[PDB]
C-alpha cells in the first residue's frame, strides 16, 4: 500500500482484493538496475516456499495457488538452475497440479522455450514430455 | 447576527475552523457561550486544554459560533498565533515575529526589538494604538516562564495542556470541563460522512465496535480511515489494538504525533527525579478505580501530606 | 477534468496532478484547463506557477525569501527579506490577502511533506508531483 503510495506500484482493487502489478517500462527499469541478487531471489524463495508449502501441496485453495505454477518454472529458469528446473517440471504430479489448476498450454509453452536451456539429456526428457503431453488435452478442462 | 464580515472572514480563518467530518458538542457549545458571556468587558483568563491531535481547536470552532456573544468584546478581531514549547531565545525570537505581525504593511521600521523589555514595549504601543481591542490567542503553552511576559490581568485566551494554568496569572478565571463525549448515533453521523454510507447500511460490526469503544471521535476517524483501504473487517483492527492499540504503535497519521509521549512527555520531564518515577509507578494499580490518597503511600514511600501535595 | 475541477463549487480542496519531469505532466494540464470560464470565477487574481523542487529546510526558507519578492515586484514594500520560516508565513499571508487575494499559487514538483507542513490549510491548492495520493496528508 505504501509502494502504491509512492507511485512504485499499481493496483487494481479487484473489488475486496487488491491485484497489484507494474507497468511495461516499470518492469524494464528494475530488469536491468538489478544483477545477480535476482537469481539469489529466485534460488531463495524455492527453498523458503518449500520450508513452509510444498507445491504439490499446493491446493488450488490458496490465493498464490496458480501464482507458482504460473512463474516457479520461469524462476528456476531464470536462475539458470536447470537441474532444479529438471527436478520440477520432470514431473506427472507437477504436471497434474499444473494442469488442474493452471491448463496444459502454458505447460507446453515451456517445455518447447527451455528446450534451449535444460542440458543435453534433459532436453532429450523434455522431449519426450513434448509428446507426452499430446495425450492430455482432451479431458483436460 | 453574524456580521457578513465574519461570514466571509471564516472562510480563511483568524482562528482554526472545525472539521470535514464533526458532531457538534451540544452539551457544550451553549454552556461554554454562557461562561464567556460572564466576563462581561472585564478581564479574564479563559483557557482551554488538550494535545495536538486531540480535538483542542474541534472543541472552540463550535462552541464560539455565536458572533454577538464576542462581537463587543474584540471589535478589532482574533488572532490565533502558534506559540509552542519554546525556550528563552525561542521566546525573544517570537517576540521579533509580534513586533512584525502588528505592522503588516510595513507602516514603521523593519528592524525588530533587540531585548524582552524592549519588545514589550513595542507591542503595547502597537496593541494601545493600533490594535485595541482586539483578542491575541496563545496556542500552545508549555512554560510558565513565557506566561511572565502576559500575566497583565487582560482578556487573555490561550490553549494548553491543562486548564489549571489559569492558576499561574492574575485576573478572573474561566476553563472548559468538557463534560461531554458522544454517543453511538453521533458516532454513526461520524462514520456516515466518512465512507458516505447511511447508518442504516453500516455492517453489525461497524455498531459492534461502537458499542465497545462507546462511540469516541478520536477511535472512529482512525478506524474509517484504515477500513477505507483495508477491507472491511472492524475485527482485524479491533484485535490488534486490544492487544497494544497504535497509540502504542506509532503509524502514519493526521495527527502531529501518534505517540502520547510525545507532548506528554513536555510535563513529565519538566518534573524531578522522584515524581517523575511516581507518575510512572502509578500504572501498577489495576484500572480503573478512584482510590483515596492512603493507598500511595506505601508505594512511593511517602507521608500522607507528602503523596497528597505531589497528587 | 474539468468537470472534476468545478466540483469545487467556490470552496477549499487540492488538486494535484502526478508524473516525472519530461513525460508529459505539464503538458496533460495545458489541453485540459483550456476553458477559461472554468476558473474564471475561482481565480480572478491570476495563476502562477512556481517551481519547487526538493528542496531541504535550508531550501525551504531560501524558498520562502523569494516567494516575498515574488509578491512585490514593484518593490513598493522594504527589500528587506523574512528571517525565518514564522515570519515569511507571516508575510506571505498579509500580501496574499491584501495584494493577491483570489489567486492561485501552484507548487511545481512537490518531494517533501516537511514542505507541505507549511502549506495544509484547507486552502485551495494546485499543485505536481510524484503520486497523486499527497492529497491524503493533506486537510481539504
Ligand atoms: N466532536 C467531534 N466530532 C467529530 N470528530 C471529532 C470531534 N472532536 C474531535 N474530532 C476528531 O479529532 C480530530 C482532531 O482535530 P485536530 O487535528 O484539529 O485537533 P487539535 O487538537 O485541534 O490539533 P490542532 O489544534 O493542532 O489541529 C479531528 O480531525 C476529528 O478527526
Ligand atoms: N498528448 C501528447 N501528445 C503529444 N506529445 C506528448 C503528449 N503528452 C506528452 N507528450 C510528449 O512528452 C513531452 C513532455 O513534455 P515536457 O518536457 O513538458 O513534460 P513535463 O512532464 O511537463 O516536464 P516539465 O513539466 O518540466 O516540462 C512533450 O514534449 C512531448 O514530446
Amino acid at each position: 500500500q505504501e509502494f502504491v503510495n509512492k507511485s512504485l506500484l499499481f493496483c487494481d482493487r479487484n473489488g475486496k482484493s487488491f491485484r497489484y502489478y507494474l507497468h511495461d517500462l516499470q518492469v524494464d527499469f528494475l530488469t536491468e538496475k538489478n544483477c545477480s541478487q535476482l537469481q539469489d531471489l529466485h534460488k531463495k524463495i524455492i527453498t523458503q516456499f518449500q520450508r513452509y508449502h510444498q507445491p504439490h501441496t499446493l491446493s488450488p485453495d490458496q490465493e498464490d495457488c496458480m501464482y507458482w505454477y504460473n512463474f516457479l518454472a520461469y524462476h528456476m529458469a531464470s536462475a539458470k538452475m536447470h537441474k532444479e528446473l529438471c527436478a520440477l517440471m520432470f514431473s506427472l504430479d507437477w504436471i497434474k497440479a499444473k494442469t488442474e489448476l493452471v491448463g496444459p498450454a502454458h505447460l507446453i509453452h515451456e517445455f518447447v522455450e527451455y528446450r534451449h536451456i535444460l542440458d543435453e539429456k534433459d532436453c532429450a526428457v523434455s522431449e519426450n514430455f513434448q509428446e507426452f503431453l499430446s495425450l492430455n488435452g482432451h479431458l483436460l478442462g | 447576527g453574524i456580521t457578513s464580515y465574519v461570514r466571509t472572514v471564516l472562510c480563511e480563518g483568524g482562528v482554526p475552523q472545525r472539521p470535514v467530518v464533526f458532531v457538534t458538542r451540544k452539551k457544550l457549545v451553549n454552556a461554554i457561550q454562557q461562561k464567556l458571556s460572564k466576563l462581561k468587558g472585564e478581564p479574564g483568563w479563559v483557557t482551554i486544554h488538550g494535545m495536538a491531535g486531540c480535538g483542542k481547536s474541534v472543541l472552540a470552532a463550535e462552541a464560539v459560533r455565536d458572533h454577538s456573544l464576542l462581537e463587543g468584546c474584540f471589535p478589532g478581531g482574533v488572532h490565533w498565533v502558534s506559540v509552542g514549547k519554546q525556550d528563552k531565545s525561542g521566546l525573544l525570537m517570537k517576540l521579533q515575529n509580534l513586533c512584525t505581525r502588528l505592522d503588516q504593511d510595513e507602516s514603521f521600521s523593519q528592524r525588530l526589538p533587540l531585548n524582552i523589555e524592549e519588545a514589550k514595549d513595542r507591542l503595547r504601543i502597537l496593541m494601545l494604538r493600533k490594535h485595541p481591542r482586539s483578542l491575541l490567542i496563545l496556542d500552545d503553552v508549555w512554560d510558565s516562564w513565557v506566561l511572565k511576559a502576559f500575566d497583565s490581568q487582560c482578556q487573555i485566551l490561550l490553549t494548553t495542556r491543562d486548564k489549571s494554568v489559569t492558576d499561574s496569572v492574575m485576573g478572573p478565571k474561566y476553563v472548559v470541563p468538557v463534560e461531554s463525549s458522544l454517543g453511538k448515533e453521533k458516532g454513526l453521523e461520524i462514520l456516515s460522512l466518512f465512507v458516505n454510507m447511511k447508518k442504516a447500511d453500516l455492517p453489525e460490526q461497524a455498531h459492534s465496535i461502537i458499542k465497545e469503544c462507546k462511540g469516541s471521535p478520536l477511535v472512529v476517524s482512525l478506524i474509517g480511515a484504515l477500513l477505507r483501504d483495508f477491507p472491511n473487517r472492524w475485527e482485524y483492527y479491533l484485535k490488534q489494538l486490544q492487544n497494544k492499540q497504535f497509540k502504542r504503535i506509532r503509524k502514519s497519521s493526521s495527527y502531529d504525533y501518534e505517540a502520547l509521549d510525545e507532548a506528554m512527555s513536555i510535563s513529565v520531564e519538566m518534573l524531578r527525579e522522584d515524581i517523575k518515577d511516581y507518575y510512572t509507578d502509578l500504572s501498577i494499580l489495576q484500572k480503573d478505580v478512584k482510590v483515596p490518597t492512603k493507598v500511595l503511600c506505601i508505594l512511593w514511600d511517602m507521608e500522607t501530606e507528602e503523596v497528597e501535595d505531589i497528587l
